[PDB]
Parts: structure tokens; sequence; C-alpha cells
RNA sequence: GCAUCGGUUCUGGCGGGGGGAUAAAGGCCCAGGGAAUGUGGCUCCUCCGGGAGUGUUAUAGCCCUGGGUGUAAUACCCUCG
RNA sequence: GCCAGAACGCGACGAUACUACCCGCACGUUGUAGACGUAUAAGAAUAGGCUCCGGCCUCGUAUCCUAGCAGGCGAUUCCUCCGCCGGCCUCGAAGUGGCCGUCGGUAAUUCGCGUAUUGCAAUUUAGACACGCGCGGGAUCAAAUCCUUUGCAGACGACUUAG
């Protein structure tokens, strides 16, 4: 019985912050969005949101997981790398964990 | 691509990933949908319009009286009651115990039977269609949303 | 308070000349050229051009 | 681009430099590598010049206590190859230290990753980067000549791997041979209308 | 005196070989500039297949199996066009291989959504009767 | 699409001692027009005792090739600066117009000499009519006669961003 | 969170107008002139696939010079939405 | 060959009291540089190869799997696919796979009942390893240091011995 799964967003990769050589900002970071690899193709995914999920220890209102939310802003380079900005930063503890990039605000 | 009768997908909420009919636009981005209920188990609501990815399936709407609809259309169709339908999980299970379903008021439910009663006989003209909108969409591995058709 | 810019809000565009509307009605940015068959060059303008 | 739980890669016939700077990348992006086969790379121009870059490498030591500070240097072919990834990283950093715990190197094929998939990364092949006519020579040379003690230990268990191989091959031959008959046989059988409508959608 | 040598054997850039380039058209060849660089032109009735004259790079072409005999060399749009259809160029390149390959490509690129619900529904019936005549033969062994 | 090939007629100022000077014209590569212009004034600076300032310049016309769509085979006189004086060279190449004619032949002064655009003068560009003028044996292996080979060893074209293939790519394409 | 607007900015697509050899080419048609990395024929050498002569369109074709369709199309530069 | 032996490198073996050990079950008072279909085993050449021997190769742009209350309860219907156990073989590079049997589940076809109210979105609290706790069953009854002593040893610790 239904032998399948349940997935409607698709996977990135928190690769590090918007940067020079030898300086750093942390206010806008810089997704890696899984099969896009021109600026053509990341030109769809402009404005979408997108969630970051991790494990706390205690529980607050019911659980112990907690969400950081934001938005993707423009593309970066020519390889399909995005910007976005959050909430919050990003923890920078993160460099090389994974997002979710939802696809609710539609066409 | 918002026009009656065309199968939409539904992106959020409690019934995501369902494929639901459109029956007319609201005033302010929020739409009309049904399941029908007797095929996936989705009643009358309303849902938001960018919460929804509309395909290229239409389906005939030549039997529902569209006189009925207007009315389900009508601004305190859905609230007016819900103010008194929540003091019954409160006055028990969280506080008592032995919790129990909320009743389905008569007026909605003798409205879902005279809307998808039509409905569904258009659909069961259409082969495999009837099983299409029974099961629910999902992302397998190499699906791009930004190259499949829809 | 607060400057606008013409040639993106039309209103303000309309306020300082009101010759715009009649511009654009009368598509006075697509006029046509003369009519008249034209001549050919003289067949020496074409020798020096390709001479040396 | 892909996200994968792990990537295994065949280590023979690849470029040593430039299947390093590769493989670093995915590391700090977050992807787990594994290689193996690391006798098997290669470097280019003639064997004569890779020998005199080590000697001038293992001239190098702390001249006051030879046995702290100084550059230590490792002989075996996955040590070479280990060496060449770690410059390519900021292994002074705790980033950097996670980084490297991401990653496995081996000589052969030890049994955890037989029986297993091996890819290939065509940025770095030797067929497709250097011009006919080039000279290049292999890291398992070089390491043989400067004290590396297992190259027949390594020759002898590879040969036995790779005759489990062929039973395996033979095995698998067959298989395919009795699917592509019960496909034909099947075909002319019952299907009236979903032999066309499959073909019409292109499959 | 016997000989037995095996090694390549490669199709060769001459004067009426028909290349294929990258976005799908034709063309065939008229005349070698250099190592690198040939002069040519499709005169195709099919829209897909119709390719202006001007000068190709090999490094973006593919050789297809097909040589129009006798084409002369430097022949203008004219001549190449009555030797293109009197030797059937769009028939014989209807049954080769690669055009069977991009169609089938193409269909599948066209699916929409209800397809797609249907294309997995058509494959389960097939395989049933696939695992069926699998079981009998492999247990006949 | 580098460079185009340029009319330029030029003129003395008229004074009362001569009204109605003589006319110059030269034929200019150059990206642009206003490049040509100042191209003109340095070639006539170097023949005639004349100057921008004391001149005017009459036309500019564009020169397009007759039938960009003919092969033929070019040859090139020009003089340049080596690192210690300078010297005359005669080259030919093969390619369907005069302006490709000259790219190529930039590009490949700059290879083999190390010459720069600034240290180049053109003296001539002459189609070769007969195919008994090819002087160069580089050109004479491409006016052969039933000329055909093949293609070994090509690499096929594969996307960057895919990395990580699950098979040995071939090279008899 | 959505809808209708204001300010700034990044990025796609579509409809017209003008210029130059009133683009240059090019297809089709008319008239004249040439040759070779010489098509068909004719001759000789090998039957062992072919090669070598001869000469100007034939059972292929190519290059120059004028003219018509033609105020043809397209490229490039400028410009109104 | 010869000297040292990583005090955060590894292997084999002996005896293991204190519920320290083994098995089964049920929980979370917990941790993890980061599950969400975490699916894919020939070798070799690249100026050559694969094969069912008919043919085939730019191209993984592939193949497998994929519907049902986060996936119910019945029927029609089918002999496919999946899993826990047990028995035989097999596996040594850092030890794995195959065959058989019982049992449990199962849309390839076609239907009948149920789904609402989470109120127009808010992580889809779902995987795998570790660790802790509580039961119910089994198995087991050990050593080291101080102390006295030796001089093949020694600044003191340590070391070779005996009780
Ligand atoms: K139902
Ligand atoms: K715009
Ligand atoms: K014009
Ligand atoms: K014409
Ligand atoms: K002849
Ligand atoms: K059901
Ligand atoms: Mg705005
Ligand atoms: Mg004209
Ligand atoms: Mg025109
Ligand atoms: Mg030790």
């Amino acid at each position: 019985p239904s032998e399948a799964g349940h997935r409607l967003y698709v996977k990135g990769r928190h690769l590090s912050y918007q940067r020079g050589r030898r300086n750093t900002h942390p206010k806008t970071s810089l997704i890696k969005i899984e099969g896009v690899d021109d600026t053509a193709a990341a030109n769809f995914y402009l404005g979408k949101r997108v969630a970051y999920v991790y494990r706390a220890q205690k529980e607050v209102r019911g659980t112990k997981i907690r969400v950081i939310w934001g938005k993707i802003t423009r593309p970066h380079g020519n390889s399909g790398v995005v910007r976005a900005k959050f909430t919050h930063p990003l923890p920078a503890r993160s460099f090389g964990a994974s997002v979710r990039i939802m696809l609710y605000p539609s066409s | 691509s918002l026009q009656p009768g065309t199968v939409l997908i539904l992106l959020a909420g409690r019934f995501r990933g369902k494929r639901v009919v459109l029956l007319k636009c609201l005033d302010q981005g929020v739409l009309l949908v049904t399941g029908p209920f007797k095929i996936n188990g989705v009643p009358l609501r309303r849902v938001n319009a960018r919460y929804v990815i509309a395909t290229s399936v239409k389906v005939d709407l030549t039997g529902v009286d569209q006189a009925k609809i207007d009315e389900v259309a009508q601004p305190k169709y859905f609230t007016a009651e819900k103010a008194k339908e929540k003091a019954s999980e409160e006055a028990f299970f969280k506080q008592g115990e032995k919790p129990q379903k909320k009743p389905v008021s008569s007026t909605r439910a003798a409205d879902q039977k005279a809307i998808d009663k039509a409905l569904i006989a258009n659909i069961k003209k259409v082969d495999m269609l009837a099983s299409y909108l029974a099961s629910s969409f999902s992302l397998r591995k190499g699906d791009k949303p930004h190259l499949m058709k829809f | 308070v607060q400057k606008k810019n013409p040639l993106r809000n039309k209103q303000i565009m309309l306020r300082l000349n009101p010759y715009a509307s009649t511009f654009a009605k009368e598509k006075l940015g697509e006029v046509k050229a003369e009519e008249g068959k034209p001549p050919k060059v003289p067949a020496s303008f074409k020798e020096l051009l390709h001479e040396a | 681009s892909s996200f994968e739980s792990v990537v295994v890669i065949d280590g023979k016939g690849h470029l040593l430099g430039r299947l390093a700077s590769i493989v670093a990348k995915q590391l700090l992006s977050g992807q787990k590598i594994v290689v193996v086969r690391c006798e098997a790379l290669n470097i280019s121009g003639e064997f004569f010049r890779a020998k005199l870059k080590y000697h001038a490498y293992l001239r190098k030591m702390t001249r006051y206590n030879p046995t702290r500070g100084g550059p230590f240097h490792f002989r075996a072919p996955s040590r070479i190859f280990y060496k060449a990834v770690r410059g390519m990283i900021p292994h002074k950093t705790a980033r950097g230290a996670a980084a490297l715990e991401r990653l496995k190197v081996f000589e052969g094929v030890p049994p955890p990753y037989d029986k297993k998939k091996k890819m290939v990364v065509p940025q770095a092949l030797r067929v497709l980067r250097l011009q006919p006519g080039r000279k290049y020579c292999t890291v398992g040379r070089l390491s043989h000549e400067v004290g590396w003690k297992y190259q027949d230990v390594v020759a002898r268990l590879e040969e036995r791997r790779k005759a489990k191989g062929a039973a395996y091959y033979e095995r698998k031959k067959l298989a395919a041979r009795q699917l592509s008959e019960a496909k034909k046989a099947a075909a002319a059988k019952v299907d009236p209308k979903v032999s066309e409508a499959l073909a019409a959608y292109g499959y | 005196a016997e000989i037995n040598v095996e090694a390549t054997s490669w199709r060769r850039v001459e004067v009426g070989r028909v290349l294929k380039l990258e976005n799908g058209s034709l063309a065939a060849i008229v005349e070698i500039i250099d190592h690198k660089r040939v002069l040519a032109d499709g005169p195709s009735s099919d829209p897909k297949l119709a390719t202006p004259r001007g000068i190709v790079p090999l490094s973006r072409a593919l050789l297809t199996p097909i040589v129009i005999p006798k084409l002369p060399r430097g022949a203008r749009t004219g001549a190449v066009k009555k030797a293109w259809e009197a030797y059937g160029v769009d028939a014989k390149w209807k049954e080769t291989n690669w055009a069977k390959k991009q169609l089938q490509q193409e269909r599948r690129q066209s699916l929409t959504d209800f397809d797609r619900f249907k294309v997995m529904r058509l494959k389960k019936q097939r395989r049933f009767e696939e695992r069926k005549a699998l079981a009998k033969i492999k247990a006949a062994a | 699409g580098r460079l185009q090939e340029y009319q330029v007629i030029g003129r003395h100022l008229p004074t009362e001692a001569n009204p109605n000077p003589a006319l110059y014209r030269m034929r200019i590569f150059a990206p642009n027009e206003v490049v040509a212009k100042s191209r003109f004034w340095y070639f006539l600076r170097g023949l005639k005792k004349v100057k921008k300032a004391t001149g005017e310049i009459v036309s500019v016309n564009v020169i397009s090739e007759k039938h960009p769509l003919k092969v033929k085979n070019f040859g090139i006189w020009l003089r340049y600066d080596s690192r210690s004086g300078t010297h005359n060279m005669y080259k030919e190449y093969r390619e369907t117009s005069r302006v490709a004619a000259v790219e190529a032949m930039y590009a490949d002064m700059a290879a083999r000499h190390r010459a720069r655009f600034r240290s180049i003068h053109i003296l001539k560009v002459v189609e070769l009519e007969k195919t008994e003028d090819v002087k160069r044996p580089y050109i004479k292996q491409l006016v052969a006669k039933n000329l055909s080979f093949p293609l070994p060893h090509r690499v096929p074209k594969i996307s960057t961003k895919k990395i990580f293939s699950a098979k040995r790519p071939s090279t008899f394409s």
C-alpha cells in the first residue's frame, strides 16, 4: 500500500556568506540548488521561500525543532548559485548543511 | 491559467499534495475548490492562489447548476459558527478526556452532495482520470521543477 | 516632499508637457519617408571605391 | 549536480593534481568521497623529472631535532595523493579538519568497496587531457623507488579479486540473455493497445 | 600471403559529406578551407533541417554516414539543391539511429503531469506479463 | 568582427595662394571610424607636409567584400620593427575576405615574432587569382587535388557542471 | 500571509520607424567573355583498383562584365512604444 | 641487515568477583559537521571496442522502483513482489554471500463504504547509528597496588626476582 515518498521541496546546501578575498558579510548567504547549472535555470526560483530546520535540547511549545525562514533574492555568478536573505543570518557552523527550497509563491 | 474546471495541485496546508478541481475565483486572491469529497476526501473549502500549481487538464461543468455555487461563495459561509464550534475542544480532552469528532453541519453536508453529483459523472467519462484525482503528487529523483511541463 | 520621475510616471509627464498625449496618439515617432524611386550610384563613385 | 550519500572514484588513469582540486571542493561543500586504486594514478612528464622532485622534498628536515616539527615524508601512493589534497584545504581550522574527515584513500580495492559502483571524473582523465606524444609516469612506480614495501602484496591481491569478478560477470551475462528472451515472448502475448500508447509516449 | 589487420576506420571530411550541427540542422560540404573550417550549406525543404550558406567550424559538427555522389567542388546553391533532392537526403536521414534517438528524446520532454501518471500505469501492466514469462523460463532452467 | 576596411580622403586647408588643393586617398583597417581618421593623419604626416591642424577630412566610407562566400588566397606585404632594426616580410593566407586576412595576420605576427599592433605597417593586400601564384608550402597542401582527411582522437564535448561520469568516454566520434 | 499603489533598481519578451553602394551578398531570368585542381566524349597504358593525354558543356559544373524583378530580404548602427 | 617504537596506530590469545557479562522486550532523561527513493560491482583499449553472432557504440537525455486515512474496512480478482525466522554450504585485504523451508504481508483487472472543522500558509516532530534506564531469562566466582625480599638494576621513581 502506497510504496511512495512525500517530498514537495527541492534540496539545497549552504555554502558561505557574501565575501571578498579577506572580508565577509553575514547578512547574505550563498545557496547551491540541486540540478540548476546556469543563470536561466536559476531565474525560476527567484522569490521562493527557504527553510533551515535543526534540532535543539529542550522543548518549548511541543517540539525540539527550530526553523529560520528566508527567501531567494537574485542569482550569483554564471553557474546557478543564488543569493538569499534570512530573518536572522545563518549560524556559520552550517557551511555544508542542507536547506529546503519551497515552491510556495507560484507562477 | 486559472479558469473554472482546471485541475490544481495543492502545495501546502493539511491537504498538501492533493489534486482538486477549481470552481470559481474570489475577490483578493482566494479560490473555491472541491475534491470531490468522494474521490479523494477533500470537501468544499477556500485556498489562496499563490499556494497552487495549475495543470493543463480541464473537466466539464455542464451539470453543475452554477446557482448554488454563488451562495457557497458568500462571505460568511465558512465562518459565523466557528466561535461556537471551538468550545467543544476545550470543554474536554485538554481539560477532561475522551475526544470526539466535530459534527458536520447539515447544510454543508447537503451542499457537498448537490454540487458533486454531476461533477463525478463527467469525470467518469475520461479513463484513468478518476484514479489520477485519487492519488497524490510527489517528487522523485531527477525531477526538476524548472523543466517539468505540468 | 518627494521627487517623481517622468518617463516612468505618466501623470508627471502630462503636467510638464501637454503635447505628450498628441505625440503618442498620432504616432509622430513612426513617420515614413517620402515616396520616390531612387537613382543609383553614378558608376564612378563605385570605381573610386575599389580603385586601389 | 547531484547529492549522494557517498561517491567512490576509481583512481586509475586520473591526473594527480587535477583530481585533487575537484575532490577538495566537493569535501568543503559537504560531500563524502572515497578513492581507491591510488597506485594507478598518473603524473604528466617523464618519470625522471618526478624522481628529482621527490628528492628535493626529501632533503628538507629540521636541523636541531629531526623527531619534531620536521616535514615527515610519507611513501605510500595513497599518502602522496593525500598530501596533494591537504594543500588545497585550510587544514589548520576546525572547518578544514571536519572536511578532511569525509575522505578515505586506499591502495587496491579493499573488501568494503568492491561489489560497489566506481565513478570517473572526466575533467581529470589522462586520455582526454594529454596531447598524444607527451610522456607520463605512474605514482605506483615512484612510491616503489622511495621506499614503499607492499607493491607485490597489492599486485597479488588485485589478481585474486579480478578472478572472482570473471565469475560474477559470467552470471550477469546469462541473466541479461534470459531477460531479453522473456520480453520477446511476453510482447506478442497480450498487450493489444498498451504497446502503441507507450510507443507514442516514447517508451 | 596472409595479412590480418584490425585497426580504426574513420569517416573522412570531403566534398559531399553531410554534417550534423548542434541544433539538429544538416549541411553538405562544398569546400575545404583549413584543417578546422569548412564551407557548407543545406538546401532542405524542412524548416527544421535547413541551414544557410556559410563557414562551419569542425569542432561543432558530427559526420553522418551520408555522402552525396559526384558533388562538384564549389557548386552554388542551385546545383546543391538539385543534387540534394535527387539523392533523397531527407529520407535517408530519417532512417538513421541518430534521428530516432532525437525523436524519442523530444517525446519524453513533452509529457504533462497527467501523461506521467498514465505512463506509470501502462508500464505496470506490461511488467506483469514480463515477470510471468521470466519465471516460466527460469524455472525450466 | 573586430576590423573593417575604410576609405578616407583628406586635403590641406585651402589658402589664397593655393585654392583647390590636391586630394589624397588611403585604405585603412580599423575597428571604428574614430581611430580610422587618427590612423589616416599618422600615415600622411610621414609622406606629405600636412598636419591635422592645417587640413580637413573630406569623406569616410566603408568598403564591403564583393563575394563573402568564395574561398580565396591572399598575399600581404608588410614592414615591422623588431627589438633591433626594421624588416620586410611577405606572408599568405586563405579565407573569404580581406578583413579576415588582416585579422589573421595580426594574430600571426604576435605569436611568431612578438610584434605588436603599434609596430606594423601594411603595404599591400592582393588576391592571388591563379593557382600558380601560390608560393608558401603551407598553402600548397591545402589547394591539392582531391583533398580529404579523417579526424582521429576527438574528445567528446561534456558539460562542465556534470562531474562524476558513470562510464569511460570514447574518442572515436 | 495576500491584493491594489508610490520611490529606487536588476532582468526577460513583443510591435514599428530611419541610415549605408537607398547595405554588400543571394535565388530566378536576359546578354557577352574566359579558363582548369578539365564534366561528358575520343586516344594510350593496367584489369589490379585506376592512371596519363586531348580539349571549353555535352550526360557535371565554375569564374569575370552589364541588365530586370527591386524602393527584395537579412546583418550592423541609431531611434518611438 | 642494524637502533627507537606513534605514550590519541593496529593484530592474536588467557583469566575476568562486583547484576561488571550475554540474549529478548519496552521506553527516552539523551548524543551525532547535518536521512527525507541517501536504489545501481565486470576487466581492458582510446591510431579502438561490446555482443544473445542477428548486429551495436557522440549522448546516464540511462535502468530499477514509484497510486490506496503518513495510505482505512470489505469484495472481485492474481501467483507476482517483499520481510522476520530456521537449516545447509561459502567468505581472511579491515571476512561476505548463495540455495532451500515454514510463516506473515501484497491493485496485474474492476468496485462499495470512510475522509470535512488542522477553519485561506506556518519543520511533513517520521531515518540510521551510538548512550542510558526498567523488566524477564541465561552464564560467571578474578586480579592489581602498598608491604616484606632480591641486585642480572638503580640519583629518586622505574626494572629483573621471591613471599
Ligand atoms: K474514495
Ligand atoms: K522592464
Ligand atoms: K533601407
Ligand atoms: K539580383
Ligand atoms: K577526360
Ligand atoms: K480507498
Ligand atoms: Mg513597483
Ligand atoms: Mg533595393
Ligand atoms: Mg531594402
Ligand atoms: Mg606504542
